């Protein structure tokens, strides 16, 4: 079993009231733990007015760039931004995407790109499997405080 | 009987019988005032000044106005800020932005301005739109809170054919925002 | 579906014998697209 | 369709749709050209350029125009130099003074200039009018040697009730000036 | 009295899309008034 | 007897021919000798297109300024310009206007206001009737040659 959290960095702070702005890091589209769950908490301040608009549409201007493998970069060219997938696989669901999925998606952490990913409580450990670093990064919990990684039982956003 | 008339079609690239002042420019066959972006002054006055009404005789003058405008936002939630047709004087330049549609700079009645003005408002501004928020259509004339306002549906991103012309003999302005339907 | 005002507007009183008239909107911190598509205009003084 | 029409009655004053170059300005309800001194340059040319034809669609222009101008001069055997209606590219200015009418300045053809003008010339001038001296009319078309000028009386100081409507269909100028009988 | 002229006049051929039309005269070692007292102009291009 | 005789100064030169520019001394309207003489001998220069335009409105312009005793100041301002009649004798046929009839006229041309002076064939003399001021004027004969006061009766325009 596993739980949802929101994963950040260190240099600075805020928490998940302050996210508009930032740059996100996404696993791909509706997969859970880098969307659909991050969606569900963020769905409040996307004034996202339900359909026809996509609402990944509503979620595209409310970041300011990011990566989410799996984003029509041609309506939405910003879902895409941060992507580090140089070539055609620049937003792609394929593995030529190194952001994509779990640990890519944290990686997108770890190279500035984004300020918030929504990855696995375990992959950044299981990532970071340094003393140091793993200190380094911390962990936006639903109650609005930035709970430490080791805390995620705590931590987490959905179950 | 003084007489000016001017019928504009498709607002080429080039367009000179107007005048283009702050961002504001021709673009696909239209004119565009402002580029669907945060902090930007838009308008283009057409180059000839009319006359309205004649000192020499204190006779004011009928006008009739007709235009199709289009106010399309990203978001149908977060729209802003307005779109107005104001009547000047001749040496005029975009006054202050935001929530004045460029053409007021006081909530407060200015007599100086001199500038009778119907306004498509987009954006509630409590500190002198009709407390409902409503987005309407209103009268302005040297102030930016109007004389009379009337609430409207937005229709984002709908062509939309209006009309507006004024009476000499019973100075009264009317103006009509139909939405094809 | 349309929406019409009229309200008595002493214009002489207002602005000007010599007016320029003209198209202007904003944009302030939100935003949206304003753009025209036709213009008439026939003001005839007696 | 594209369409531009002004109708001045009395010209004011103050007279703001309009531009006035070299010398001219309005007068006792009227605009004046010169005033019946030696070597002056006169026009005034209204303040909105019209667009004649499209290059999007090659399509020329139909336009008309009526008004009763005068030359009164002092002497009547000793008039000069002349008056004229032109067309030119919008950046235009008083061309040379003396037998030109101030728009052109070559008896020869120029295509530069880019003027086509109808000419009611009150002073023959042997390089280039027909030789019979006649006052006439003319049509002009970036020379200042007309295509074609039709001899006229003048008529010192009557009001002269004149009209000139181009036909876009068949690119065809008809000038009329018609002294009142 | 009146006095006419007709003559095929290919315009677009000579003078610009835009064009600002206007009145002008001269006087040399000679001269006379020129005067204005009306104008009408009504252009539709299709 | 007398004959009729253009009286000019001295200073540069000219002949009857190139008169128009010039400022006139005149005796006053319809004087002979002064005007009717004169306007005979000038209406071939004068483009004067007959009635109704005033046969004395051709002269105003074609002088550039004159004296013309009971002339309309008010219509032909130029006949007048040059009268040295200070006050409402400006113009004046009365004999308040210094420059009236044939000695004021021809005063008119000793004062350097007009050039040349219509004034009787006897006046000048009569007039500076010192030697050296009597040879210190010229006189325009019909066939455009300056002869000298003295010989007048050759110097004279009509009889
Ligand atoms: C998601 O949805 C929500 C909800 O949307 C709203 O509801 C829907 C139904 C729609 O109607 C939608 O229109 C609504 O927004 C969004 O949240 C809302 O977002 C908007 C947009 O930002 C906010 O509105 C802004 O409010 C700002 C702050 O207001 C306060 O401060 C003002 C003075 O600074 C004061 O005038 C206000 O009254 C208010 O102050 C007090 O506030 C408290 C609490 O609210 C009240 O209780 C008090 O009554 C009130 N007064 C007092 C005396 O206490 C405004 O600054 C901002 O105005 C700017 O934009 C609007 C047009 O959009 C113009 O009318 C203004 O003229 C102005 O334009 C220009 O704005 C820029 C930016 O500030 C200025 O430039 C900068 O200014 C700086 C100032 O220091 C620097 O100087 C800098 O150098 C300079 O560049 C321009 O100068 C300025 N021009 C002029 C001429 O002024 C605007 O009105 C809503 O408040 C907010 N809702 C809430 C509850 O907060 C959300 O954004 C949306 N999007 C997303 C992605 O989620
Ligand atoms: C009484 O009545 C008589 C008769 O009237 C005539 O007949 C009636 C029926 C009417 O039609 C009426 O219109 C007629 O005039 C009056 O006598 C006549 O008066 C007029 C007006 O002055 C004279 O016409 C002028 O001729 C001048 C000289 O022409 C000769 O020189 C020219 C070059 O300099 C050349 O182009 C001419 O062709 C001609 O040269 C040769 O002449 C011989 C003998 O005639 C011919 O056999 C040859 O064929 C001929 N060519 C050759 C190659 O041999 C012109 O200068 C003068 O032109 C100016 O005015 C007219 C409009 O009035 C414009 O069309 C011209 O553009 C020009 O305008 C501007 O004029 C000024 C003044 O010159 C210039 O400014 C000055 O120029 C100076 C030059 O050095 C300096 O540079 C100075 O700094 C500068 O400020 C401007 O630059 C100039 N602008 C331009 C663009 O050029 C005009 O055409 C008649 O010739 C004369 N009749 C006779 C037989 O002489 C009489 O005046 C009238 N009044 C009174 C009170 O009695
Ligand atoms: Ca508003
Ligand atoms: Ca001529
Ligand atoms: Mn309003
Ligand atoms: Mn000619």
């Amino acid at each position: 079993h596993y739980y949802a959290v929101a994963v950040v960095k260190k240099g600075g702070s805020f928490q998940l009231n302050e996210l508009q702005g930032l740059k996100s890091c996404h696993t791909g589209l509706r997969r859970t733990a880098g969307w659909n769950v991050p969606i569900g908490t963020l769905r409040p301040f996307l004034n996202w007015t339900g359909p026809p608009e996509p609402i990944e549409a509503a979620v595209a201007r409310f970041f300011s760039a990011s990566c989410v493998p799996g984003a029509d970069k041609g309506q939405f060219p910003n879902l895409c931004r941060l992507c580090a997938g140089t070539g055609e696989n620049k937003c792609a669901f394929s593995s030529q995407e190194p952001y994509f999925s779990y640990s890519g998606a944290f990686k997108c952490l770890k190279d500035g790109a984004g300020d918030v990913a929504f990855i696995r409580e375990s992959t950044v450990f299981e990532d970071l499997s340094d003393e140091a670093e793993r200190d380094e990064y911390e962990l936006l919990c639903p109650d609005n405080t930035r709970k430490p990684v080791d805390k995620f039982k705590d931590c987490h956003l959905a179950r | 009987t003084e007489t000016t008339s001017f019928s504009i079609t498709k607002f080429g690239p080039d367009q000179p019988n107007l005048i283009f002042q702050g961002d504001g420019y021709t673009t696909k066959e239209r004119l565009t005032l402002t580029k669907a972006v945060r902090n930007t002054v838009g308008r283009a006055l057409y180059s000839s000044p009319i006359h309205i009404w004649d000192s020499k005789t204190g006779n004011v003058a009928n006008f009739v106005t007709s235009f199709t405008f289009v106010i399309d936002a990203p978001n149908s939630y977060n729209v802003a800020d307005g779109f107005t047709f104001f009547i000047a004087p001749v040496d005029t330049k975009p006054q202050t932005g935001g929530g004045y549609l460029g053409v007021f700079n006081s909530k407060d009645y200015d007599k100086t301005s001199q500038t009778v003005a119907v306004e498509f408002d987009t954006f509630y501004n409590t500190a002198w739109d009709p407390s409902n928020g409503d987005r309407h259509i209103g009268i302005d004339v040297n102030s930016i809170k109007s004389i009379n306002t009337k609430s409207w549906a937005l229709q984002n991103g709908k062509e939309a054919n209006v009309v507006i012309a004024f009476n000499g003999a019973t100075n009264v302005l009317t103006v009509s925002l139909t939405y094809p339907n | 579906t349309s929406y019409t005002l009229n309200e008595v507007v002493p214009l002489k009183e207002f602005v000007p014998e010599w007016v320029r008239i003209g198209f202007s909107a904003t944009t302030g911190a939100e935003f949206a697209a304003h753009e025209v598509l036709s213009w008439y205009f026939n003001s005839e003084l007696a």
